[PDB]
């Protein structure tokens, strides 16, 4: 069985509404699925850049993905 | 979009992770079970850290959504835009005015120097180990040298900020967006040679145009800015490059109206905020200065810094610190430069004295007594150096620096007191009490105090000034006692006939004259100046207190908030205002009841003819004391002009003679304005009592434009 | 107009979003969702809203105040006023003053020793509102609001 508490501190892949994708460590999540991510890397096509601490609202998140080996480690 | 690398790059995004699983569904189920108030987070993590977070799809918090024009998006450094000379000159011009906007106008580095695509290009190649090839000599060689000069400048500013002299992101912004050039950026000799070589290319041009003259002056200006590091690396006091910077800035200003400049579109943009790693919200580019006058201000402020090297006494440095940054806030580069130029690498002051020698010089000139590595002296010397460094802070941090000093001076004085070292205890007391007074009056310049608080602060400073004058008067009496003791020896010698005991007295007397007399006279005349200055401060505070008491006598102001509220009381508000002085033992902070009783003795509670007679005594004092203050200021101004060798006053203002005169001139203006305003108030209020439909007035603390705003004018104004 | 001042309901999600819209309109530089979550989730009892009961939209917030409190030094509780916003159509009716009064009253009943806020030195209306309640300026911060100028640190002592 799983909880959100198991996920915090682990890198997540969050594709946004646009072609941009965010890779960051999950810091906090609230009841409305607003996420706060640290050490965020913004990937758009060829380009990549760091953006630090970013919060992503509900409407902005297209999908949430985690690495397979990391996911099994949390359990 | 259509570009090849962005297309193929989409497949490479997931390459780093071998296997990814979608967990969007699991996240929504769990979040639904959470109570609305709940947040899932690490227990150690504090939610205050998230208060400085970005937010996607928020225009004001998302730099990825910055709107750029086609020229801004497609700008290429390798294209030689036409016309080349005019475009290169326009590029260099805007970059220099970006330098001014950054340092003079306190704009951010990403929106000024880093907004240029050429500086970004050079810094990016420099990180690895001009960075663009256009095939045109103006872009590749001349403009490349310009960018290198400015990039050398910002690197030097980084070294200045590393010393921790001033406060980051307040006096000077240095968000360089993760740029670290290591040792790859060339040394000063290479940069100056590169700029000189571009100058010779411009000499070769047979045709002479205004744009060409512009570029020649810009190039020489950049050379001067690169030479600013000479004042720290070699502690040079030479003003040649600083004078050239002024001349070239003046020549460019006359050229500005004659021609029109247009940099290539997209040369300066917010592009770097959108694509380079950025942890901050996007910011628009602020309007740039229209001329090069900011370089003139920078050059003269730095020239003023180098003057302190000519100091020959502790009093000359002390008065330099009191005045060099006092009339108006100096350029931030000059304000960083002064403590680094004053307190040098080899742990010496100006390369002349050690820290303890410098401290003992202050005690000697104030007390006229020889000492005849102590921990108390080591701490006192560090305390004194921090006092000098606080002088070059901005106008707000300057007052805040005294918060730390007052309790440290007090503790230091009490520690000297416990070991019965009364000479150092005396000098520490002078510095503490002078700092208490300076800290309090500085609040009026910053408009910290509301009009109803004006009596409390002005009377407290009068109270402090009275104790300082009493202390100084006793100090000067001790000096005179020592002077008369030497004089009495000479009187006794004349009575004595030739004998062996007369040889002893002549021996004692000659040593005193050779080793003690000259310093006693200098200290006596120095204390004479301090007594005149503190009596001016004392009189001005009293004049303000009388003015307040006249206003309250007519019912126009009170020493508390006019509209009461349920939440607080006047005693708590009074104690909060005087909290900084609460832990100082000598002089004791007067109790709340003493503040109230003192005001009652000033306020005229009588009515009618009895009121009129007491009011006349108060107004006559203001007018009479203002004229006496003007006479005292005039005497000080004569002494400043005459110098320190005229036998009456010693002011030590040789290095800041013009600035100290300008200060007392402003002080004289305020004094006259206080008297004029007292007459206006009395004439207005006598007419107002007569009329039943009297006006409703409020009191405002008004700054005199050419005055000294430690003593604002308490002005009536119709509501 | 029939203005009603009530504490925040943390369970109401629409009430939450309405507060964000009000505060964001006034700000030159905005706050993230987690700025609001830092205040409202940890000090829900220190955020108040104003609603017009006789308006067409009765329960929509037309004004709000957001506050926190923490120990300062070790011995004193410092209340803090983070945000104050009043809708443009409802300005000039003393609504902001009533929101400050009800928030300070709550923080005083929570044994705050003092209330602290920052404001622009050029914000005459804010200075007049706070200093009229007993606040005094304790500090001036150089270019605290960047090109909008310096700030004053205002403190109202309660104990
Ligand atoms: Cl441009
Ligand atoms: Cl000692
Ligand atoms: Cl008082």
């Amino acid at each position: 069985i799983l909880k959100l508490s198991d996920f915090i501190g682990n890198t997540l892949i969050v594709s946004l509404t646009e072609d941009r994708i965010l890779v960051g460590s999950l810091v906090a999540v609230d009841a409305q699925m607003n996420l706060l991510l640290d050490h965020v890397e913004e990937r758009m096509g060829s380009s990549s850049r760091m953006m630090g601490l970013v919060s992503v609202p509900r409407r902005s998140v297209k999908t949430i993905m985690i690495d397979k080996p990391v996911l099994q480690e949390l359990t | 979009p259509m570009e090849v690398d962005s297309i193929l790059g989409s497949l490479s995004i997931t390459d780093d992770f071998d296997q990814l699983v979608d967990v969007t569904s699991l996240f929504d189920e769990l979040c639904s079970k959470l109570k609305p108030e709940a947040i899932v987070k690490d227990p150690r993590f504090d939610l205050f850290e998230g208060t400085h977070s970005l937010e996607v799809n928020n225009s004001k918090l998302d730099s990825s959504l910055i709107e750029l024009t086609a020229e801004e998006i497609e700008f290429d450094v390798n294209v030689a835009y036409d016309p080349p000379l005019a475009s290169v000159a326009a590029i260099a011009d805007r970059l220099l005015r970006c330098v001014i906007s950054w340092l003079n106008d306190y704009q951010t580095l990403p929106t000024t120097v880093l907004s240029c695509r050429y500086t970004e290009s050079l810094l990016s190649s420099l990180v690895k180990g001009s960075s663009w090839c256009t095939g045109n000599i103006l872009y590749d060689k001349v403009l490349g040298s310009c960018i290198l000069g400015v990039c050398y400048l910002t690197k030097f500013v980084q070294k200045l900020l590393s010393a921790g002299i001033v406060f980051e992101e307040e006096d000077l912004n240095f968000n360089n967006m993760g740029f670290n050039t290591f040792d790859n950026l060339p040394g000063q000799d290479v940069v100056i040679n590169s700029l000189t070589e571009s100058l010779q290319i411009l000499e070769a041009y047979s045709d002479d145009s205004l744009h060409l003259t512009m570029l020649k002056h810009i190039l020489k200006i950049i050379i001067c800015l690169v030479h600013l590091e000479d004042h720290l690396t070699d502690y040079s006091t030479k003003t040649s490059h600083l004078d050239e910077l002024i001349e070239n800035a003046n020549s460019v200003n006359g050229i500005f109206p004659q021609l029109q400049l247009s940099p290539p579109k997209g040369a300066f943009s917010t592009y770097i905020q959108k694509h380079r790693s950025n942890q901050f919200p996007p910011r628009k580019i602020t309007k740039l200065p229209t001329d090069y006058s900011g370089f003139i201000t920078l050059a003269n402020d730095v020239k003023t810094i180098l003057l302190v090297d000519k100091a020959e006494s502790a009093l000359e440095t002390y008065q330099f610190a009191k005045f060099f940054n006092k009339l108006e806030q100096r350029h931030v580069i000059a304000r960083i430069l002064f403590p680094l130029f004053f307190i040098r690498d080899d742990r010496t002051v100006l390369g002349k004295f050690s820290y303890t020698q410098f401290y003992l010089l202050h005690v000697k000139e104030f007390s006229a007594q020889t000492p005849s590595g102590n921990e108390l002296i080591q701490e006192s010397s560090n305390m004194l150096l921090e006092w000098y460094q606080n002088c070059s802070q901005n106008t707000c941090r300057y007052r805040q620096g005294f918060n730390r000093q007052l309790i440290l001076w007090d503790s230091l004085q009490a520690q000297f007191e416990s070991v019965n070292s009364q000479v150092y205890c005396s000098w520490t007391y002078f510095m503490k009490l002078s700092s208490m007074i300076e800290f309090s009056l500085k609040g009026f310049d910053l408009d910290i105090y509301k009009p109803f608080e004006a009596y409390s602060m002005f009377w407290y400073v009068y109270y402090l000034s009275h104790h300082l004058e009493t202390f100084l008067k006793d100090s000067q009496n001790d000096i005179e006692s020592n002077i008369n003791a030497i004089h009495s020896m000479n009187k006794k010698l004349k009575k004595l006939k030739a004998g062996e005991k007369k040889d002893q007295l002549r021996l004692k007397y000659r040593f005193a004259m050779d080793n003690e007399m000259e310093q006693l006279q200098a200290t006596k005349q120095f204390l004479n100046y301090l007594l005149k200055e503190i009596n001016i401060t004392k009189s001005l505070c009293l004049i303000e207190v009388f003015q307040f008491a006249i206003l309250k006598s007519f019912g126009l102001i009170d020493n508390k908030n006019s509209t009461p509220s349920k939440f607080s009381n006047e005693r708590l508000i009074h104690n909060l205002r005087f909290k900084p002085f609460n832990s100082i033992g000598v002089p004791e902070l007067p109790e709340y009841e003493v503040f109230q009783q003192t005001l009652k003795d000033f306020v005229i509670e009588e009515k009618g003819a009895a009121f009129d007679i007491k009011l006349e005594r108060a107004t006559n004092f203001i007018e009479t004391e203002v004229r006496n203050v003007v006479s005292s200021i005039d005497e000080i101004m004569q002494g400043i002009k005459g110098g320190d060798n005229n036998g009456v006053l010693v002011t030590g203002t040789r290095l800041v003679q013009e600035l100290s005169l300008e200060y007392y001139c402003k002080l004289k203006h305020t004094s006259k304005a206080l008297s004029v305003n007292s007459k206006v108030i009395v004439n207005t209020l006598k007419k107002n009592i007569k009329n039943k439909d009297s006006h409703e007035y409020k009191v405002e603390l008004v700054h005199t434009t050419e005055g000294w705003n430690y003593f604002p004018i308490q002005t009536l104004r119709i509501k | 107009m029939e203005i009603v001042y009530k504490p925040l309901d943390i369970r109401n999600e629409e009430q939450f979003a309405s507060i964000k819209k009000l505060i964001d309109a006034d700000l030159s530089e905005p706050y993230s969702i987690y700025v609001y979550r830092y205040f409202l989730n940890q000090w829900p009892e220190l955020t108040y809203i104003a609603v017009d009961n006789k308006s067409g939209t009765p329960n929509i917030p037309i004004g709000c105040i957001v506050c926190k409190m923490d120990p300062h030094r070790n011995v004193r509780l410092r209340g803090y006023i983070g945000m104050l916003a009043v809708e443009s159509t409802y300005r000039g009716h003393g609504i902001a003053k009533k929101l400050v009064e009800i928030a300070i009253d709550k923080m005083q009943r929570e044994h705050c020793d003092e209330i602290m806020l920052e404001t622009e030195v050029e914000n005459s209306a804010a200075l007049n509102l706070y200093e009229g309640m007993g606040f005094i300026r304790m500090k001036r911060m150089f270019r605290y609001y960047l090109n909008e100028g310096d700030a004053f640190k205002l403190i109202l002592p309660l104990t």
